[PDB]
Parts: C-alpha cells; structure tokens; sequence
C-alpha cells in the first residue's frame, strides 16, 4: 500500500473596508435604578473621552460607598485610520466594567448598545450598517466572599450584514480580550470597587454570517491498496514523513494558519483562524498522515493546503 | 446596607 | 458654502389582520418538582379566568408558607377584538409571576408557552403558534429581600406566517409595567407577591419584524468648493435661525422615530411610533448645520415623509 | 347540522445516514481556572475511555477536598453502528457533570465542544460535519444550603445543516436525558461531590432547521349548517368517541398514538408527529374525535383522521 | 367562611413468598366429546410441548376433517416461578393454548375441567380447579362466526399456612405482554392461542384487592351549611383546584380512587406489590363546596404500607 | 361433510 | 476642590376652598351697536345653557349674512362640585367667541364680565377684562380674524382670617396645556376654550418658589463658577451648559446663575405633587485653577394646609 | 357694504 | 427548612 | 477557604 | 499504590554587575592575503562606527570584484549601559560576515579577537573562529563561506568569588535560534547578535536541580515505574508517555526518567523568571501490579543576589 | 580565474 501526498486549497478574503469613526449610542436596558446614558468625561466615573456625541456611557444604581456601576466603550478609532479589514482581528474599542457597591436591586439587568458607522464603495456611496451588542447583567448580592461578590457581564455574538459593491459582508463580535493576551472570552468577572478595561474584538468577511475560510477532503481516496481498508493512524503538523506519525487522529492540530482535524476514514476539514497579515502571499500548510492498510502495513504521506489571499472583487 |  | 435641504420618505404598513381568539398552552419545561398546569380558575392560586380550555397557568414548588410559585398568561382576547393591527404594540396578554417561598430546589429553571390562533386571509383560515420561551432563576432566600428576589427571562422569539402570498412576522417586544410604556425582558417579583405585566408584541411585514425605515446622506446636495464638508449639529424639528450645534452620532427623538446623523452626513431614521400616533399627511422634520473647510456654517432641513401604506401596497 | 369525517396525512422521514464514529473535542471556554481538555480515561476523575484520540473531558478548579469540576462526554459510538436514523431520538453520548468543590472564581462560566463525522451519501462520498455545542456553567458559591450550592449547566439547542444526494438535512440538540426515563431537559443542577450522567438527545431531519412533521386543517369547512348559522367546535377527544359525542379541551394540546393535535374553536387544528418513526407502523392512522355546535345549539359530532405516512429521504 | 382540610387513610397490602414446588396439571373431567384424549405434552406436531412433570396437560376431542385435533393445552410456568408464589402479585402460571382445527360436526366437548396441584413448604399439598365451557362453533363461510369460544371461570382454593388461610384465585387469561385480562378467548380455526393464564395469591377465603374506605368532608367546616364534593383528581392540583370526575373511577399510581360527592370514597390497592415502593403514597386531590357555593381544594393522602404475612 |  | 451637595425647600398649599356656583355676568362694555346681554339658550346662537339667571352671552353687530358676533361664558359648575383647589388649575367655564360678519363699526371695542360666588358664606366677585378688535373683512382670512384680547385679572378675598387670590391665567385650547391670552378667530366660526384660574395664598398669585446659592457650601481657597446645570443626578458624567437657561424638572423651573444663584418655581398642580417629594438638579463647579467638581441640589417639596 |  |  |  | 507530591527547588542568580564599555581587538590570524586590521569606519567596506580606538574590523583577500572578505564586531555598549546581569543573555556585540569573492587562496583560516573591559577588574574573553573561504562554483550554496565561532569563556574574580563569561554563539536578531556556525553568500553580508552568559563558578553552567519522584511513593516486594510525564497540572487526567524526553516547562526543562530520576535545568532568562515562581510537572507511576497513580513534582525557582552564596 |  502507498500513501501518495495530497493537495488542498481554502481561499482567504485579505481586502478592506473604507470606514468612517464608529459612534456607540447605550440605546436599551432593562430594570435599573438611576440609569444615566451619557457621552464620555474626564470626570472621575466619566469613563475618559473619543470623537464623537454619541452616549456610549451608561450608568446605574444608588452609590452606597462612592461611584455608581456601569458599562464604557471608547471606540478605537485613532488607530483604525479610516478602514476595517477582512478577515482580521479588530478593537471597534475599549469595554470598561465599573463596578461598584450600590444598594441592592439598584443594577440593570440588561442594556443593548449600537455602533454605528458608513461604508464608502468605490463610487463613494457611504452605506450606513449598525451593529447592535447585547448584555446581560449580573449584579450579585455583595458578602464576605470576595469572588461570589463579583459581578458578571455577559456579552453574545450579534453581527451586521451589509452590502458592498452587490456583496453582502457580516460584522461578527468575537468577544472580550485581556489587552496583550490573546484569550477571547465572552463573560467577564469584576471585582467590587474595581475596573476592567477589554478590548472588543470584532471581524468581518463575505457572506450572510461570519465564519473563518475552510477546505475539506478525504486523504485516503488517492492512497492505494487491494480490496483492502485503509485507516488513518496517526496525523501531525509538519513534515515528518521520515519518522511517520502516530496518534491526534480526530484531535485538533494547530498549524501556522488554522486548524485541522483529520478523521479516522480520512475525513478532514481545515480552518484558517489566522490574521490575514500572517497569511504570506505564497503560503502553504504542511500536515503528515500515516495510513493503514487490513494486512496492518503503515505508510506517511503529505497533506499540503494552499492558503490563498483574494481580493473582494475576485468572487 | 446590603450592597449589589 | 450653502447647505440644502434634503428630502425622504418611509413607509410603515398601516393595515389590519383578521385574527381569532388565542389559547395559550404551557408545553414544556426544566427541572420543576409538583409542576402542573392547567387552565385559569379562581381558586385562590388559580389566575384567574379566560375564554380558551388551554392551559395558561403553570405552577411549581412544595409551598413552605402557603401558595406554589408559577407563572400566569390570561389573553388579551376580549379587547383585540379578533384584530392584529400593523406596526403596532399589542397587548397579546398579561403575564402574571407568582412568587411565593417554596422548599429549595423546587423551581424550574426554564418553560415554553405557546401561543396560537387562525388568521383570515380571502376565505380560509391560517393557524400560527408562537413559541414563546422563558429562563427563571427561583433565588435562594436570605435576609437581603432584594437578593430574594426571583427573576424571569422573556425571549424575543418570533414567528413568521403568510398572508395573501406574502410573509409577516410577529415578534415578542417584551414585559410593560401597565400604563408605564416602558418594555423590559427581565422581571423581579419578590417573595409572597405577583408581578402582573403586559406582553407587547408586534407584527409586520418580512421575514422578521424590523421597525420601518429610511437612510441617506445630507451633505450630497450641499455645495462647497475641491473643500470637504462635515455636520456639525443635529436636532429635532426647525431651527435654521438659530443654526445648531452637538448631536452628531446622538439618538435624536422626533415626532414619530429617531434620527442618527453622522459627521459625514450619514444618516438613518426609524419610525418607532404606533402607527396610531402617525397623522395621514406626516412629515417628520430635522435640522442639520454643516461646516466647510474654511470655517463657514451653514444650516439646512431634513423633511422625511411618513407614509402609511395597505399590505396590498406592497 | 350534521358534522363530516375529515381527512388529513402527513409524512414523516423514515430513512437512515450512514455515519462514522463521532469525535468531541472542548475547543473553547472562557474564566476557568487551571483548565484542562482531555481524552478520557480510567484514572479517578478521568471520565472513562471512548474509541478516539478527540478531547472530550474538560475539568477547571484548585480542588479544595479533592477533584476538580468538569464535564464529560462520552460517545454512543457502539450502539449507533454507523447510524443515525431520520426523526428518531438519537443518544449521541453520554454527558457527565462532575461537580466538586473548587475555591471561589475556579470556574468557566462557559465552554464549547465539538462534535465530528462523516456522511457517507453517495458512492462513498464522505461529507464531513460538525455540530457546535454550546454551555453555560455557574458554579454556584458554596454554603450550609445544597441546594442552593449546585451547580447548573445549561445547554443550548444548537443545530448543524449538511447536505446529502443534493438535499438539505439539520441536524439539531434536544437536551439531556435521565437515562432510562423520558423527560428532556435544558438545564442540570448537580450536587457537590457528586457526578450527573445524562443521555445527549438530538434529531436529524429535512431541512434548514429541524421541525417536527406536522399538518394543519379545518374540520368546519366539511359541516353542514347552511349559511344562515355559524359553527363552533365545543370538544375534541383522541380516539373514536361518536357514539357518546365530546365535551371540552378546544385549543388544549390533546396527545394520540404518534403526536399532539390542537383543536380551535374556529376549525381550526394543527397535529405534530412527536414519535419516534421506530413507532410509527407502516398503515398508521391517528384518529381524533370532534363535536361541532350549529348556532341554534344543536350538536353533531365527526372524526378527524390523519394518515402518518413514513417515507424515504429519496421522496424529496 | 369554610375551609377543606387535608384527609389521611392507609392501607396494607401483603408484600411476602409462599415457597412452592412445581405444579402439575392433570385434565380431569368432561362433557361430549368424541375420542377424547388427554395425555403429557409431546413434541410431536400436535402434542403441545413438554413441561417437567407426567401430568396430563393436553386434551384432544374430534374427529380430524383438515389434519388435527382441536383441544387445550397448558404448559407449567415453573422454570420461571423458582419454587415461589410471591402474595398480591400477578402470577403466570402457565401458558393455555387453544388449538382450533376443523372438526367434523358434534366432535367438541362443551367443558372441561383442570387441576394443578403443588405443595406449599411441612409440606401442605393444594389443589385448584380450573373450569372451561367450550363452543366448536359450526363453521361457514364467515370466519369470525367460524371461530371457537373458551371461557375460564375464576375459581379459588383456599389454604391454610402458619394457621392463617391464604387464597389463591384465577384472574383470566392474558395477551402475552399486553397487561389484558380477558375471561373469554375466541381462536380463528386452523390455529392456535396462547395466553398468559394469570393467579394472584392473598390472605383471607377469598382474594381481594387490599383496599381503604372513609369520608373527605368529616373534618371539613361549614358555617349548619351541607358541603358536597365537586371534583377529584388524582395528585396534588390545590393550585388549581378541581372540578368533575365525581364518582369517577379515578387511577392513581397504585390502586383506584372513586370518591362520592357525599365525601365517601373508596380505595383499591391493584398493582402488583413490585411496584409498590416503600414509603408508598398515593395523592388525590378534591373539591368541596358549600351551600354558599364558596370552593375548598385539599388533599386525600394514603399511605401504602407493605406488610409481611407474620404482621397480620 | 361439515366441520366445528 | 469638592462642591458639596446643596438642600432646599419650598412649601405649596394643597388644601380646598368650598364654594358655591358660580354666576357670570357680562356688566359693561365700549361702543357696540345692538348690544345685548342674555342668559344662553338653545337658540341657534344663543350660546347654550348653565344653572343660572345670570347673563352669560353677550352679542352685538347687525347681522350681514346670519348671527351676531359676540361672547359667551358657560360656567363649569357641574364638575368643580363645590370646591376651588389652591395652587390647581381650574377650569371656571368654557369661553366661546362668535365671530360673524358684521357691518363695519359694528362691533364693541371692549366689555367686562363679573363672576360671583361665595365661599364658604363670604361673597367675592372676579373682574373679567376684554379688549375686542373686529377687523375688517378682506380676501385674507388671517387678517379678518377677530382678536379678543383677555386680562390677567384678580380679585383678593379673606377666609378664616387669612388672604386669597384668585387670578385668571389664560385661555387653553381644552384638551391642551397651552395657555394663551389672546384669541384669533376666523369670521363665520366659534372658538372654545377653558378660562383657567387658580387660587393661592396672598395678595395676588405667585407661583410657590424658594431661592438659594449652591456654592456658599462648596470649598476652595482664595474663585467658583457654575459652568453646568440638568435636571436629574448626573454625577457620574458631570454636567456641562444651561447655566442661566430655564431648567425643567418634575415640578418647576430652576434658573441657576453662573455665580450660584438659583431661584425654583413650582408650577405644577399639586394633584401631581406626591406626598414626600423632592427634585433633584445637578451642578457642575469650576475653580480657578480649572478644576470641576459635580455635586446636587435636593429641593423638598412640601404640602401644606 | 363693507362688512367686519 | 432552606427558602428558595 | 470560601468554596464553589 | 499512591504517587506522592514532590518538592524540588533551584537557585538561579539574579544580580548584575557594573562593567565598562567594550573594546574588541582582533589580535591574531593564520594564512590570509593583504590582511589589515582596523578601527571600524564608515567606509564603504568599513564596518560602521564604535565608541573607542579598537580594531574590531578584519579584512583579507585580493577582490576579484569589488570589496575584501572580512568580519566585523560593533560593541552593544549603547544598550548595555554598563551592565552585565548574570544568567541573562547578553548581546555583546553585532558580528557580520563580509563575504566578498577573493582570489583563490587569499583568505585566512583562524582569527582570534580579544574583547576588554572593566569590573567596578580588567578582563579578557578571547574569540576563536575558524573560516572556510569555499572555492566559488555554480553552486552558490557551496560557494558559501562558512565560520565557526568557539565557546570559550574567562573567569574573573568580584568580591573574592569567581564568575564565567561565556560564549553562547549567533544568534538572528530578534529570533531566538543560537547557532555556533555561519554560511553566508558570496556577495553579501550577515549580521548576527553575539550572545554571552556570565553566572557564577569556574565555568558557565545553567542552574540545574536533581531528585527522584518514585522515593516517597508507596507500594506493596513491589517496585514501581514512571510511565508519563507532562508540564502542567494534568492528575485529573494523569499521564503517558514522554518519559525519557525533554519536557519544556516555563523557565526551563525537565528529563524524567523511567526509575524516578529527574534532572531540571533553568533555560530561562531571568528577566522572565518572577518571584515565588515555581514550575509544575506532572508524572503518573506504576506498580508492579498495574495500577496507576498520578501526582505533582512542584520546582521552587528562587532568585538570588551573588551576596547569597 | 577562480574565486573563493
Ligand atoms: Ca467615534
Ligand atoms: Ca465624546
Ligand atoms: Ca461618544
Ligand atoms: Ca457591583
Ligand atoms: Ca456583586
Ligand atoms: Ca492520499
Ligand atoms: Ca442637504
Ligand atoms: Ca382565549
Ligand atoms: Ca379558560
Ligand atoms: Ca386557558
Ligand atoms: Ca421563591
Ligand atoms: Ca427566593
Ligand atoms: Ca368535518
Ligand atoms: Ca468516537
Ligand atoms: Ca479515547
Ligand atoms: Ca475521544
Ligand atoms: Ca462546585
Ligand atoms: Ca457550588
Ligand atoms: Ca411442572
Ligand atoms: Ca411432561
Ligand atoms: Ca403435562
Ligand atoms: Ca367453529
Ligand atoms: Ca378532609
Ligand atoms: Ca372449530
Ligand atoms: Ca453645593
Ligand atoms: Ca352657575
Ligand atoms: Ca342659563
Ligand atoms: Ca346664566
Ligand atoms: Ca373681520
Ligand atoms: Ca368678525
Ligand atoms: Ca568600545
Ligand atoms: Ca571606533
Ligand atoms: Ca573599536
Ligand atoms: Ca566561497
Ligand atoms: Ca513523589
Ligand atoms: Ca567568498
């Protein structure tokens, strides 16, 4: 038996939007106490300043110590200069949770938020799109237990789908991120008398939804026997044909790109999870598979992946 | 004074 | 530089559904101990009466003081009078949360309630359900009575039906305390007490329900220099005397919807309204004042026409 | 007035897929503490062994007794033999609860796991799919009340939609299972020190969506009553009950042998095949009984009866 | 100004084993047949199977006009019963057959009897008759009048253990897995049947269903008012109240309910004791009203105790 | 002949 | 630099004063041809009925196509059920203006109205002043509108020893809030409107109001300035602007100078001034040295017999 | 004539 | 005798 | 310590 | 059977040491053509600028084409400011190879360079490389130049207690692979990072800690084995596998072996090696029996001052 | 010629 190498190949959107600044306005919430919606301020529960009137501050609840709790976000517009890009991980802006004692039954609940911004095309048209995040709230009762004293934030994952040049594209949230780190995490704990700044990840791509490029295939259709089965046995990042491979079959394996997994019956699919501009105008995603004949003969191969980039003109 |  | 004044128009469907009575049936649920439902009656802890044999009433939890804990929906069917309006709030129910202290561990943590009914089209008859789901959250109880509390979780849930070869769909707005307008999807009743609360609900054309609207761009029409223009203030209704400053990216309440409008003269404008609030010859009015490179203001109107229009309409 | 019989069918998909063996792997989470994803296996709090390299325990916590909090899942590879059958309950694995004490913040509050086959369709085309699962955990402050201090898992009623000989199907999470029992539920609440193992239900059918098989109707525009009055349906029963004529539950949910029907008072039913197709005979009928009032106050009573027809995935 | 209180009742139901041998079946009188045979199952074509004792299990009659001879046969369930007789339970005794073929007119019995006898463990041997009218209807063209009619009395044998007398009565006949008890079995001719044949054993001359009697609206106050039941159903529904099903046979869990609107009710323990968990309680709930017409929900607990045969 |  | 919250107070009077019906009549006017004053009938422009014998309509002109123009006054006796709330607007009765044409000169150039009652029985009468302008009639509507013009007139009256006014406000179009003080009405048509009137403690009618300065309380070391004013608690933001604009709260009006003075006016009905009341405004105060600083100004609300 |  |  |  | 938890510890220093600029002189050399030594100038073939009269540039070689073979050292004493930390990797220097084509034979074979500074002590690390001026072909792989560099070190005293300067090797800027051997084209340049290590003793060795796991364990005549080890906390899961390998960890590595023996060495910059760190390993052991057992080998790694031994 |  004989495993010959395969070849594969998933395409990546690697283009740009032209954006304007994006404005957050707190437009609902649900069963607060003294619930201020409020543009941004240097004053000391203000939550700092950006470039717009939007009120992308919210407050609530009685101060039973100082400050009242709520919900901040700065957008991220100095650094975006005037683009959203494909594919790629990013800041729409900074979420800050302020919590603080305030007298019982005195929190929201909940409270959606709308970012809003225009979309110029090639011919200038400016389309407006309007994302809408949505959260829910946990004010928990304040005892002596520091950690069950914590207030949780829930974030979901709301998108937007506009058109561009008779194309629809989708903004996705992905979640929270711990400033450096690079954990997305969708529930945030905070402490009472305490802050906590998290960077909003966003991403958008072509379609209806937002979901990261993707092949799939089968690896033993080429390879060769009888009639004699074959199965997969082992599969690992890289090469290692020299050695051949054993075990992680329907594991997840990490590459440079993305992510494979590879079923027992040669079954795989493979998604680039990667920024675009780690993506090499030239790259490629080597895998090893070592399949198994009835007899019980092994044999490695290849599974190289084209990672392609495109541009949103070409389809 | 119990707080949330 | 001179700012022109700028023209739009939405339409929101002003129309009328022929709808029957509705029943409304608890079907399923998580994690109850003695869960029954049943149909109202005026038994102490019954919730009271309707005119359906549904069961709209649902209950749970071995009573540590004197009545179980539950949910209640009694239609609105009396004064709907066999009618949906369009674009318009609706009181499909009152939805009752009857909060009494049970043993721990007694509650459900979650329940779905359906609610159905036939819609009349040309002669005949169209039956659509409405599932309807709900998180609860039986508290432990403590000595902070507001902890005690116990929280119900509404979903905007939807149902989407045809009507004359085109879709509506009507959707779930939320809880409204009586007489108040405002809508919430979390309730908090406390210990041995009720919560009764109106159930908003909407229907409108499309596969889902989107409020009605409009977008456009003010600065197309306005004339500089080449010299880049930007908006600079926003605000309900005329002032051109005066000219305007602030609200650029703010929510700006009109008559009817509200108004966005962005530095670079984007703007979008929702009819938010009951379209009984919406006269027949409606025109919601804005003022915007935009800037030129050199420094000079200028300011100029957005009219937007409100249309009603007939399902038939489109 | 007199009342007419009434006649309605309805088909249900009564056919099989040819799959492989399932693989979980947990792929996210979010707030754990010392959080660990696994294959399973035979050490202590190792969740037990499964057919496959995936992984499919998860654990979070700084043990305060002893082990730590986590959930399994344990496939039901064995007893599918390469099947997964159209309409029917299918118990994709058996999903744990290990709930432990663990000092206070140890927790997620939720996780994701992964769930991977192949579809052999057509001429051994294999169509590999993946059904996202998605659960909120809250591991609740521990205090003198267990009950209060259990711990709920919610689960969400995700679904996957493949195609297979050119035809959409959906596969689709029901809930979890007391096994042996029949109740589905959403939510968990588990004791500490103390495990919860529950069967994972999910249904694959036609479709963008999973919905079950229904149909609807009127009983009314058969009747006879003229045009000068008005017909209203006052009782509907399951089973043939003319001969005593049928009071009461008009839009209640009124279950027969295969589904539920409701009945309004305008006409108007809807009828949902909830069984299992492995409980449908192949010449089923489910027969409703219904009570018709004219305006003058004169009753009548008719049957509704509804052919169940089973069919192939070909008949699409 | 009135006010349902909650009632309580108990009721005991025998939850013990008999230890028994196997039992033997001897047909042993009838009526009318022509060549009639009775004779130890045999494996031959139509010789009913073979059980583990000498007994005469099967009975023939008739003079074959197709092939075989129409008859009964009865197969021991012993393998099965382990030497036991548990009290209070559905027990299969055997499995009764009824093998109907065509034959030349006037050649059927019209009754048979049957004895099965064992032992009790000294050993106290006990017999009980099982009684059989029989119709070889004529056949013709319609072959559901075509068909054959047996019918099973429910006979008794009371016996005595430990000076205590036990009754063991038959139910009827069973579609096997079905839960079914017929006392009549209709067979197409050219076939056979076979059904459960179902017994239960009890204390006392005869087998009764254990069972609990009293009045709901004894501790119930009114103003004088007379109060009248209204509803009942079974388990807890307070919330609700309840309206209908009075002097109904109301199921619960374990046995029946019926309760009279006058507050009389009686209760009949019928499952099988298997069933009956420890710390059994069976839940009704009722609804009283006054002359006033004012309602009252409350609750009908009854305990279900298990009893051993030395406790009473 | 006939037959039972 | 801190500004410290700020706590005032203001009384309104809640109570009621019984009084009987009322009885209008017209007593004097300037310059009518064929001027009449009539109790109303259910003539065709007799103006309606009332429980009275006094002389509640008042027409005049010589009639070019129908009806006289002229006044009427219909008094709202059956749902004020004997009783005059303080601080509370009052509908008195209904004022309807009668416009016809009329041969140029024809009409009055003004005309007063008494309205008597008792007060439980301490007899008091209200002046009513009119100025009437019958235009000529062009092709312009707009112009040949008649305008009646109506006075903010009171009359002061003693009750257990203490002194009352009561004081016309204005006319309203029923069903409105707005209060005007002049009419237009096109010829061939009538004009309806409540005559609103309250009653306070005094002289004459005031508005309840309480004054006060916010920073006197706050603290620096040797110059504040208000920069910002809102209604509401607005700490977390601060607040910025209205600084000597009208403020509206729940209740009144707060006007706060930029040196920290404020006034607050009370101007709603009591009906809808709860028992415990208090409204809340938030500052914003800036030293010097260009520092801000938030704090609120809680100002009860309190009735009063 | 003219008329007010 | 734990309230929920 | 303090336990979940 | 019941694996027990195990504690180790290791000291890593922590300190620094105040030192002077840096003077690198090349001093010796075996076999070139033309060969001049030279303070580095902005000439074009000279090797850029440093802050003192070294000759810390060598050339060799006829050009057959434009500029002569040659090395290159530009001192890191902008950055250093003074400072050697101890068991922290330490740029000395910017190495480059100038590889030019020379005509056959011009090039030398060996070439030492002194390095200089001062100890708030003068001392001396000398340099080794050998060089392979490859004949040119049509390979241009082949006709690569190849240097090797030697790791040598010098030990000094500082408050009567000895340390080691050591070489590491190259290293790509800003990559973290050391290699000990350079190829470069003909026609081009290569500039490599020059790390060194200085810790204390007679020469440079990494901090190292050494135990068994299996000592304190208990079983029955029975004897037990390790069958896994991994980083991390994994009891939940236990472990297979990797025994006999080289497990990273997050400041260094660990070799358990089969019988319980384990030596653990700490890799890692102590810039990134926080105070009360401790590395975790978890190993599963065996019976004779066949039972499993897992436990924890928790590693203290401390950091020191010199003054502390 | 040659080079190195
Ligand atoms: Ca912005
Ligand atoms: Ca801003
Ligand atoms: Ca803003
Ligand atoms: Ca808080
Ligand atoms: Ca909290
Ligand atoms: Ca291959
Ligand atoms: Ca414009
Ligand atoms: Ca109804
Ligand atoms: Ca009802
Ligand atoms: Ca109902
Ligand atoms: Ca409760
Ligand atoms: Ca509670
Ligand atoms: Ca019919
Ligand atoms: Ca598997
Ligand atoms: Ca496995
Ligand atoms: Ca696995
Ligand atoms: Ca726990
Ligand atoms: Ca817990
Ligand atoms: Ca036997
Ligand atoms: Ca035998
Ligand atoms: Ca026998
Ligand atoms: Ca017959
Ligand atoms: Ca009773
Ligand atoms: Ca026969
Ligand atoms: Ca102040
Ligand atoms: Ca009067
Ligand atoms: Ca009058
Ligand atoms: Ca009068
Ligand atoms: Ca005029
Ligand atoms: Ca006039
Ligand atoms: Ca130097
Ligand atoms: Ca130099
Ligand atoms: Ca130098
Ligand atoms: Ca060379
Ligand atoms: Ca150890
Ligand atoms: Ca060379």
């Amino acid at each position: 038996s004989t495993a010959l190498d395969d070849r594969g190949e998933v395409d990546i959107v690697a283009d740009s939007f032209t954006v304007s600044g994006v404005v957050a306005n707190w437009t609902s919430w649900s069963n607060g106490t003294n619930v201020t919606t409020f543009d941004g301020t240097n004053a000391p529960n203000g939550g700092g300043l950006d470039n717009d009137s939007g009120k992308d501050q919210i407050r609530w609840g009685q101060p039973a110590s100082s400050y009242s709790s709520g919900y901040g976000f700065i957008d991220n517009d100095s650094a975006l200069n005037g683009e959203f890009a494909l594919n790629q991980d990013i800041i729409l802006g900074t979420f800050t949770h302020y919590n603080y004692p305030v007298y019982s039954g005195g929190a929201i609940t909940s409270a959606s938020m709308d970012v809003a911004f225009s979309v110029t095309d090639a011919h200038g048209v400016l389309t407006p799109v309007t994302l809408k995040l949505n959260f829910d709230h946990n004010e928990t009762p304040n005892t002596n237990n520091p950690e069950a004293s914590k207030d949780i934030i829930k974030v979901g994952n709301t998108n937007v789908t506009f058109e561009n040049a008779g194309a629809l594209y989708t903004l996705q949230v992905i979640g929270f991120r711990i400033p450096g780190t690079n954990q997305i995490v969708t529930e945030i704990r905070t402490g009472e008398n305490a802050t906590n700044s998290y960077e909003l990840v966003v991403r958008v791509g072509p379609g209806e939804g937002y979901e990261l490029p993707s092949t799939s295939g089968n690896v033993l259709s080429n390879d060769v026997s009888g009639d004699v089965d074959m199965t997969v046995v082992g599969a690992a990042s890289g090469n290692h044909v020299s050695s051949g491979v054993s075990g992680s079959v329907g594991s997840m394996i990490a590459g440079l790109y993305g992510n494979l997994i590879l079923l027992a019956d040669g079954s795989y699919t493979y998604q680039v999870t990667a920024n675009a501009s780690s993506i090499p105008n030239d790259a490629i995603e080597i895998f090893t598979y070592t399949m198994k004949d009835g007899d019980g003969d092994t044999s490695t191969a290849l599974l190289s992946i084209n990672v392609n980039r495109v541009t949103m003109a070409d389809f | 004074g119990y707080t949330d």
